[PDB]
């Protein structure tokens, strides 16, 4: 049932690709660039001087 | 979808290293065939190397 | 920007604010967003059309 609607409308289900593959495409250009998810904590640093 | 409409039936060429190591896989299913054959009769001899 | 090239000296920076600066800060974004629209309609039709 489910994949036979794919299978007689070939054009459709190739779009569905292109589609997940450029929405996604434009995903991977506006994203991050680190090299590790956050995993260093952040600091406050409080000065004072006498 | 992408099969039905680019698979094609007649291929009478699979190459020389291709074909002989298809024949190849083809000694391993029989001797895994014949291997569970072998372990599904010693039963509990098989139970204690897990 | 072109002028004050060429009429200052070796110490003044052609510094940028206001609109004019807003305007100066980059560039190319107006294009690749309508692309992209594009090819979403053309698939969205196509996926229609079959």
């Amino acid at each position: 049932m489910f994949s036979k609607f794919f299978i007689e409308r070939p054009v459709f289900a190739s779009v569905v690709a292109i589609i997940i593959s450029l929405a996604g495409a434009i995903g991977l250009t506006n994203l991050p660039i680190e090299q590790y998810p956050s995993l260093t904590p952040p600091t406050v640093k409080v000065s004072a001087t006498y | 979808s992408l099969c039905a409409l680019f698979l094609r039936r007649n291929e009478g060429e699979p190459f020389k290293f291709v074909k002989k190591f298809n024949d190849f896989f083809d000694w391993s299913t029989s001797v895994f065939s014949a291997g569970v054959a072998y372990i599904l009769k010693r039963t509990i001899r098989f139970v204690l190397i897990f | 920007a072109q002028v004050a090239k060429e009429t200052l000296g070796d110490d003044y920076s052609i510094a940028w604010s206001g609109s004019a600066y807003q305007e100066v800060s980059s560039k190319g974004t107006a294009s690749y967003a309508f692309a992209l629209g594009m090819i979403f309609v053309f698939l969205i039709l196509a996926a229609q059309y079959e």
